[PDB]
């Protein structure tokens, strides 16, 4: 129960974090699109755990 | 100017290519049954989708 | 799909309506016709949380298959036998429904021959 | 070295894109033939479809009058 | 409420004794301090209103309108200090004094315990607004707009004066707290029919009702920017406030007196929204959209259900902030191109990207994007009108098509497309202007976090 | 920087369907003045493109080889 | 019909424009290059058949029924070039074509990032403002009475002068900014 | 026919001025003159610290309130052993074997 | 032969299928030349101000100001109450009000009649 | 992507397409070979040359500009001006 | 701008018509006003009711997005006939033929859905058979009452 719900909300909060990064910026970015791509790849990896323990 | 040799392009098409090969199999064998699948039907009616696609 | 052409283009009095059948009693033609045996207990398929479409006369194979599918994780390809058992018994239920359909069609043919014999006799 | 553009002729191909394209084509046909070898019933049919006209009146209960 | 009346009056010696470069900074600072102090009015209870004295009281209806009123004054001072820069110093102080006087009249309009004092403040708000329109408006038609704004309002309000004095002579009082307990049912008679019209038509004009709205696409258009801000954001809402106070006394005749006027709004919000599809004047488009949004508030007050009053007061606060920001955006382009014609300056996202982001946000709040309180008020009114009669969803839903279709058209015509070639005085966005846009939009977005404070006395 | 264009004299329409086009035009008294402009599309590496069943059966040979190897592997591995 | 220099299209111009529209719509109908090339030479023969027609009423009539021919045989979705009007990439980059005068509105801390560029822009602006009065007095000494007749502009007739009304043609944005 | 000599002269002069303008849109080698201005930290700041924050939030503020995280009760089969009771679920009735 | 193009209100006739397009008559030459002269004079009047270095602002377009004044302020001083405007103002102004009045009135009378007879399923309706 | 055109490259390509046209002998052609006066071509041939230029470079030349490009140097200068070469 | 360049009342005399045509920067032979029925048009020209998509796109317009020149008398519905909006451009197929084909196709498809709803396809089977009185307690039947015995037999 504690793993499932935590990683569930971690997926959504992790997806929201580059929006805060692009809104709280000063510099010209060191490849912000790579940052968002890495973020969504890791959100996919994080979301696979509640999926697998749903399959179980 | 035909060129497709960027690893971004190649890997991004490659992961959806692995998806378009295997993901129907993997998802259809991981999901639970929520209905009862109809698996008894006549031979003209079982082969209808493939035959209509080939036609 | 020939029965669609027989019901729509032929006559519908001898063809069985799908929405309301059997119109004949279940004992009409059977010496001591026994009931269908339900294997899974009502509490057992209640606690297995099966879909109400799936709580038919052959849900015990489905309970065995879902217990296999839980116990054989992550090897999701390791319960083909229980799945084929449940699919085969659903196939047998579908054959029983086809037998009910053909029984009703033959009894409507019997009633058609009965009324034609009664018109030709008296 | 990146691909130089050409004029009115076939472009420069890298070895890598050719071997990956052929590898995934062979992967597709391997998967189609493999699953067709093993399953063979999702395409051609799982269970035999019985003929209702071949059924006896005894098993369906049609008393002759 | 005297702890807000006396600082608002002390804004008069604060602006008439300030140095000639200091009269905007000091008034902006101390009006922001009054607006910070306004949050003490949120001492509300689930049963009892915050009843200060014999003269002043504040429930959860008057409280958000008070906070919005006391917040709107610094924003009007920021919006109006640019186009009055070359103005004479004493006329500049007279302008600020009229805004201060209007805030003073409004904050004891909303807290008037007794209804004839409500009427005196409610009609006292005409005179600074009239003077601001007809003195600091830009064009020739400000005089005719002042005449229309004065004479629809007084022709509506003088039967309200007669009817309120009649209630005083009949019930013995015009205390709203007394009239919560001594309210008698109003039966079916012609005398009570004209009683209902005399109690309602003044607020019908001030909302405005469709068919009586004709003063508004002049008075909102010919005014200066502070005049348009206070007319759209606060002065329309005096009508809805007065309706929510006066329909206590108008039961059960309202249940069959509301039928024409409900039609006049349910069709009228289709018409004025449709009118916003063909407005060439951007400021007139925002005016007709204000009529279109207040028609839903008219329907929600006339059907008198709890969901309807909650959606009506949420939509009043939300429309106050949204229409005030839309007029400030229209002025930010008028201060550059010197024409209110919407087709003139196009492609402005290429030239002003952050200002185009503010245009996007104010358009999305105009078209009721969830979870904004525009959508909260819109949605609760739609729920209550569906429960009223199920067919009304057609006139609701069709409205929500057209409300999108002028909101993004206003976004597409002004900001998108190719920029106009012959216009070359498009300066970058001043810090005052972006500050103004943020001081509108950021409270409107933060109120989605805690919307229960803008949902009226029966949340 | 400076790109070298190939020779214009190497684009000849003999052996291409432009030759069939020019013959059917000369059969009714016409001549084809833009043949060598279109000649590069039917020559070089863009000549002899596959058919549609050859397009679908791309990689079928190695896929069939890997299939036969894997079927033999599981046919021996069961024992 | 509608042209900047000429008031009308001549009959010869109408035949040429119908020929080009017919070949483009034919290429839209006749996708492959050899098949288009065959039918395009056939259409060229059809236009060569009535080339030496001297009766202008007969030529205008043939052009009119050739337009009706084209209108019956047009493609519903003709091929449009991507930057041609009606294209997929047409007026796509117009959001990136910022005019030059906005560079005047820049802050001096972001003008100091490009010292040579703005130092070179200053002599362009100076050249424009010293050429402006000479080219206005060139336009007024050459335009006929009643205003100009066509929208054509004269060139720079003297040495040292720039052509009149040249700034927003020369300093237009690039097609790919 | 094509251009008039005035049109050719005007297009040549506009073309020369346009090519000078486009050349003068180039950059200097010093330009843009700018003013003078941990391997898996993404798995720490963007993942692991949010798992900490969200686990604290759900454990001590959300699950401490009723019916906030409501889980579907787990699926029970004939033949299972309950962890909270030890009560063995009795297995199914013997099958009328079909094959 | 070929089907003739039938032009409509929202699908106009092509330029090449209009029989007035092929006018070689001298009066049409005069009309096209005079329109060319008007357009060239307006073009020159625009781009003298448009290419001005001293001008910094908006080249005002009296066609545009004229259009907005016709769309906004000229409507009532050129209105006459006659048969056409009165029938269109009664048909489009009070007509839909009468229509939606009778629709919503009939609906609410039917609903209230069902409610006070205990007929409307109002089982869980407690938000209103 | 998108290689930059130059005046020499555009000149090479325009003369290359014109050297593949069987109504122009490629030894008489130069950069100033007028199509109607020097090369002796029809106006239909000039339209087909401009359409081959469009198919070569990938952008439509309008007819008000197509009916005035009467030498290959005019075509090169037009493609140069409409594509902004030598930046 | 001043008084004599603003729109005025409907012209009746030919000199007033000529002054109006000179005001709107167009020829007298091309200047038609709206018919004087008192709708509020005045002297404003009835431009020929085309969309701005039909304007020549290769022409150098003063407003290229609008395809409209400076000083040109705008259409009364210029904000309506922008290229983001209502198009009047000539269609390859006739308008009436388009309306007839689309109405015929939609009406024929809805008619055939009504026909197929009247004559549905199905399978030669009986009803799906459920135990425990067609699952009486599962479908929400109350346990204090008792259903009639629904019995299914072997076949
Ligand atoms: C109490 C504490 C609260 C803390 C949390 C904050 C809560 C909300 C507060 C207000 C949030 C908006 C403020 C920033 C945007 C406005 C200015 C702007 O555009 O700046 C761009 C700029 C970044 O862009 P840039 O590249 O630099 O230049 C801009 C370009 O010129 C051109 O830029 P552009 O056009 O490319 O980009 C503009 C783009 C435009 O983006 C869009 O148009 C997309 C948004 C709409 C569709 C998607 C969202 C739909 C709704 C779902 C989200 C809400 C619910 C989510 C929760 C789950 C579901 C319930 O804007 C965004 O993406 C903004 C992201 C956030 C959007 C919020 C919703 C606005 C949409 C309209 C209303 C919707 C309903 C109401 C929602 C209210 C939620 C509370 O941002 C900043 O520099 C940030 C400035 C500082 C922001 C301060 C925020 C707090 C203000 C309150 C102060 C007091 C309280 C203290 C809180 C302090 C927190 C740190
Ligand atoms: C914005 C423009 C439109 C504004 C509309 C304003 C409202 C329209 C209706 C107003 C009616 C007049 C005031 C009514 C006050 C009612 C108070 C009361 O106790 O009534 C019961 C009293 C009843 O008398 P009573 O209460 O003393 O008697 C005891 C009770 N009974 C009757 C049982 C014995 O009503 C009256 O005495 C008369 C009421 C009707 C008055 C008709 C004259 C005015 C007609 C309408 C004018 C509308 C505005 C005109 C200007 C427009 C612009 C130029
Ligand atoms: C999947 C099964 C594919 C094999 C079974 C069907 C084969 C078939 O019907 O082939 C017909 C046809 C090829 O034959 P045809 O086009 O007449 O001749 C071309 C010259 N060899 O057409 C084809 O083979 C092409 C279509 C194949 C579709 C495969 C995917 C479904
Ligand atoms: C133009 C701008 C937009 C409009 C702005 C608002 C202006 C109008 C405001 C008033 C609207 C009409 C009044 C409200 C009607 C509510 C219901 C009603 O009274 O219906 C009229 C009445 C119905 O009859 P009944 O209910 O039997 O009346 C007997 C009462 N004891 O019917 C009758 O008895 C017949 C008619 C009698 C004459 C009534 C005249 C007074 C009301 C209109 C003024
Ligand atoms: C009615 C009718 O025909 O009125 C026409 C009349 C003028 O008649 P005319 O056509 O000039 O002769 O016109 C008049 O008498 C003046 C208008 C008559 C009354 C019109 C009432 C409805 C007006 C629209 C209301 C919209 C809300
Ligand atoms: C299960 C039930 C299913 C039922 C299905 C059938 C019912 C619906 C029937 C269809 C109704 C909607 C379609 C008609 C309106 C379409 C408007 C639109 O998108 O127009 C596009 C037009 C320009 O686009 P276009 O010309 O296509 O672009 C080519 C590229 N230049 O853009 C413009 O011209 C801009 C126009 C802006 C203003 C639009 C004004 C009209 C608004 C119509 C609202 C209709 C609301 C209906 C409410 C019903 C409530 C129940
Ligand atoms: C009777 O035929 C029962 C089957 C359902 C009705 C007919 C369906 C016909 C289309 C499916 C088969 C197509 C074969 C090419």
């Amino acid at each position: 129960m504690n793993l499932f719900s935590s990683l569930t909300l971690v997926t959504l909060i992790l997806l929201t974090m580059p929006i805060a990064a692009i809104n709280f910026n000063t510099h010209k970015f060191t490849n912000y699109p790579l940052y968002v791509k890495t973020t969504i790849s890791c959100a996919f990896i994080t979301s696979m755990i509640p999926t697998m323990m749903f399959i179980h | 100017n035909i060129n497709e040799n960027n690893p971004f392009l190649i890997n991004s098409i490659k992961r959806l290519l692995i998806g378009s090969l295997f993901a129907g199999f993997i998802i259809s064998n991981n999901i639970p049954p929520m209905t009862i699948p109809q698996m008894t039907m006549p031979h003209y009616l079982k082969m209808t989708a493939l035959t209509v696609t080939i036609l | 799909g020939a029965h669609l052409a027989r019901r729509y283009l032929g006559d519908a009095s001898v063809e069985p309506e799908p929405l309301r059948m059997p119109t004949f009693p279940p004992d009409y033609g059977f010496p001591e016709r026994k009931e269908r045996e339900m294997v899974a207990t009502q509490q057992e398929m209640n606690d297995a949380q099966l879909v109400l479409q799936q709580r038919d006369y052959c849900a015990h194979y489905l309970i065995r298959f879902l217990k296999c599918k839980r116990d054989s994780f992550p090897n999701f390809l390791a319960c083909k036998h229980e799945q084929h058992d449940w699919d085969y018994c659903e196939h047998l239920d579908y054959v029983k429904r086809m037998k009910e359909f053909e029984r009703e069609r033959r009894l409507l043919q019997r009633k058609k021959r009965r009324e034609q014999r009664e018109a030709d006799m008296a | 070295a990146h691909i130089e553009p050409r004029y009115r002729q076939f472009p420069q191909l890298t070895r890598s894109q050719v071997i990956q394209a052929e590898f995934f084509s062979a992967t597709m046909w391997f998967w189609i033939l493999w699953r067709f070898w093993h399953d063979s019933d999702a395409v051609l049919g799982h269970f035999p479809y019985p003929d209702p006209s071949q059924w006896t009146d005894e098993e369906l209960g049609i008393p002759p009058d | 409420m005297l702890k807000y009346i006396i600082p608002t009056m002390m804004l008069m010696p604060l602006t008439w004794l300030s140095k000639n470069s200091m009269i905007w900074i000091n008034t902006t600072l101390h009006s922001l301090l009054i607006s910070l102090t306004s949050l003490l009015l949120l001492n509300q209870f689930g049963d009892n209103s915050l009843n200060f004295s014999l003269t002043f009281f504040s429930d959860s209806l008057s409280t958000p309108l008070l906070i919005l009123t006391m917040w709107l004054l610094p924003l009007m001072l920021m919006a109006s200090q640019h186009h009055l820069s070359k103005e004479n110093l004493a006329r500049k102080k007279l302008f600020i004094s009229m805004l201060i006087l209007l805030q003073l009249f409004l904050i004891m309009t909303f807290t008037a315990t007794e209804l004839i004092f409500f009427y005196i403040m409610f009609e006292a708000t005409l005179v600074p607004t009239l003077i601001i329109i007809t003195r600091w408006g830009n064009q020739t038609e400000r005089l005719n707009a002042g005449l229309y704004f004065l004479f629809y309002t007084l022709a509506g309000s003088l039967p309200l004066l007669v009817a309120l004095i009649y209630i005083q002579n009949t019930m013995g009082s015009l205390n709203f707290l007394i009239l919560q307990y001594w309210v008698q049912p109003m039966p079916n008679s012609w005398s009570n029919t004209f009683m209902w019209l005399a109690c309602m038509m003044a607020f019908m004009v001030k909302m405005p009702l469709y068919g009586l709205h004709l003063w508004l696409p002049k008075a909102h258009v010919e005014a200066p920017i502070a005049g348009s801000m206070v007319l759209a954001a606060i002065l329309l809402k005096l009508g809805g406030y007065g309706m929510m106070r006066i329909t206590l006394l108008l039961n059960p005749i309202t249940d069959f007196m509301a039928y024409p006027f409900i039609m006049l709004s349910l069709w009228g919000m289709i018409m004025t929204s449709s009118i916003c599809l063909r407005q060439t004047d951007l400021k007139s488009l925002i005016a007709y959209s204000s009529v279109s949004h207040m028609a839903l508030v008219i329907v929600a007050i006339l059907i008198q259900t709890p969901w309807s009053y909650m959606g009506a007061t949420a939509l009043m606060i939300a429309h106050g902030l949204t229409s005030s920001m839309l007029f400030c955006l229209a002025n930010s382009n008028y201060e550059r191109v010197h024409s209110r014609t919407m087709i003139l300056a196009r492609g402005l996202q290429t030239l002003l990207p952050l200002m185009a982001a503010w245009w996007l946000l104010a358009s999305l709040t105009n078209l009721a994007l969830p979870p904004s309180i525009n959508l909260i008020g819109e949605l609760f009114v739609v729920m209550s009108t569906f429960s009223w009669s199920n067919i009304t969803i057609i006139l609701m839903g069709l409205n929500m098509v057209i409300t999108a279709l002028y909101s993004l058209y206003m976004l597409i015509t002004t900001q998108r497309g190719k920029h106009t070639h012959h216009i070359n005085n498009i300066l970058p966005s001043f810090t005052r202007e972006n500050a103004l846009m943020s001081l509108h939009m950021l409270p409107l977005l933060l109120l989605s976090l805690n919307p229960k404070i803008i949902l009226g006395p029966l949340y | 920087s400076k790109m070298e264009l190939p020779d214009y004299k190497q684009w000849k329409i003999e052996g291409t369907p432009l030759e069939t086009v020019q013959e059917k035009l000369a059969a009714r008294g016409l001549r084809d003045p833009w043949g060598r402009n279109e000649a590069w599309r039917y020559m070089g590496g863009f000549a002899n493109n596959v058919s549609f069943v050859g397009a679908l059966l791309k990689g079928f040979k190695w896929g069939f080889a890997a299939f036969v190897v894997a079927v033999g592997a599981e046919y021996y591995l069961e024992s | 019909a509608f042209l900047p220099s000429a008031a009308y299209l001549t009959h010869q111009q109408k035949v040429l424009q119908l020929y080009k529209r017919a070949l483009r719509h034919l290429e839209s109908r006749c996708v492959h290059r050899d098949k288009y090339r065959y039918f395009a030479c056939l259409l060229r023969a059809r236009f060569d058949e009535h080339k030496n027609e001297k009766d202008m009423v007969k030529a205008t009539q043939l052009l009119r029924e050739a337009e009706k021919e084209f209108w019956h045989g047009q493609h519903p979705q003709p091929y449009i070039f991507p930057e041609s009007p009606g294209g997929t990439s047409y007026e796509r980059y117009e959001c990136y074509k910022v005019p030059e005068w906005c560079l005047d509105d820049w802050h001096p801390s972001e003008k100091a990032m490009y010292p040579d560029y703005f130092a070179k822009r200053e002599q362009w602006k100076k050249l424009r403002r010293e050429s402006w009065e000479r080219e206005v007095k060139q336009l007024q000494e050459e335009t006929p009475v009643g205003g100009p007749r066509t929208e054509a502009l004269p060139p720079a007739r003297k040495q040292g002068d720039l052509p009149p009304l040249w700034w927003h043609i020369v300093t237009r944005p690039r097609e790919r900014p | 026919s094509g251009y008039t000599p005035d049109e050719k002269l005007r297009l040549q002069q506009l073309r020369e001025l346009r090519r000078r303008w486009l050349k003068d849109q180039e950059l200097s080698p010093r330009e843009p003159v700018l003013p003078p201005r941990r391997h898996s930290i993404f798995a720490f700041t963007h993942v692991l610290i949010p798992v900490w924050i969200i686990h604290y939030y759900l454990k001590y503020h959300v699950t401490t309130k009723p019916y906030t995280i409501v889980e579907k009760k787990p699926r029970i089969f004939p033949g299972d052993t309950i962890l909270e009771t030890g009560e063995v679920i009795p297995p199914m009735k013997e099958f009328p074997d079909q094959h | 032969s070929f089907p003739k193009y039938e032009p409509s209100r929202l699908a106009s006739l092509p330029t090449t299928l209009d029989p007035a397009e092929y006018d070689i008559s001298s009066e049409t030459r005069k009309a096209q030349a005079e329109r060319l002269a008007i357009r060239s004079r307006l073009k020159r009047e625009y781009q003298l101000q448009y290419n001005d270095p001293s001008r910094r602002g908006v080249v005002e377009d009296p066609a545009l100001i004229r259009w907005t004044c016709a769309r906004s302020a000229n409507v009532y001083p050129n209105f006459r109450p006659n048969t056409k405007t009165s029938l269109l103002g009664a048909l489009f102004g009070i007509g839909p009000l009468i229509f939606w009045y009778y629709v919503f009135k009939t609906d609410r009378d039917r609903k209230e009649k069902l409610i006070q007879e205990g007929k409307l399923d109002r089982t869980f309706n407690i938000s209103y | 992507d998108a290689p930059p055109l130059t005046l020499e490259g555009i000149k090479d390509r325009v003369l290359y397409v014109l050297k593949l046209y069987d109504k122009i002998d490629p030894e008489k052609l130069s950069v100033n070979s007028h199509f109607m006066k020097d090369l002796g071509l029809d106006s239909l041939d000039q339209v087909e040359i401009i359409m081959a230029m469009e198919d070569e470079f990938g952008f439509e030349i309008p007819d008000i500009d197509a009916e005035k490009l009467m030498c290959p140097q005019e075509i090169v200068d037009y493609i140069a001006d409409k594509k902004d070469v030598y930046e | 701008i001043t008084k004599d360049m603003l729109p005025g009342p409907y012209p009746k005399t030919p000199e007033e018509r000529a002054a109006a045509a000179k005001k709107y920067n167009m020829r007298v032979e091309d200047y038609e006003p709206y018919p004087d029925d008192g709708m509020g048009y005045g002297d404003y020209p009835k431009l020929p009711d085309r969309s701005q998509q039909e304007r020549d796109p290769w022409y150098d317009w003063d407003h290229p997005d609008l395809r409209l020149n400076w000083g040109e008398p705008m259409h009364w519905d210029l904000d309506m006939y922008i290229r983001n909006r209502v198009d009047t451009s000539p269609t390859p197929v006739n308008w009436n033929l388009m309306c007839k084909h689309l109405f015929g196709f939609v009406a024929f498809m809805l008619f055939m859905f009504w026909v197929g709803e009247t004559y549905p396809t199905y399978q030669p089977v009986g009803p799906k058979q459920y135990p425990y009185n067609n699952l009486y307690l599962e479908r929400g039947g109350d346990p204090n009452k008792e259903p009639e015995p629904v019995v299914h037999y072997e076949i």
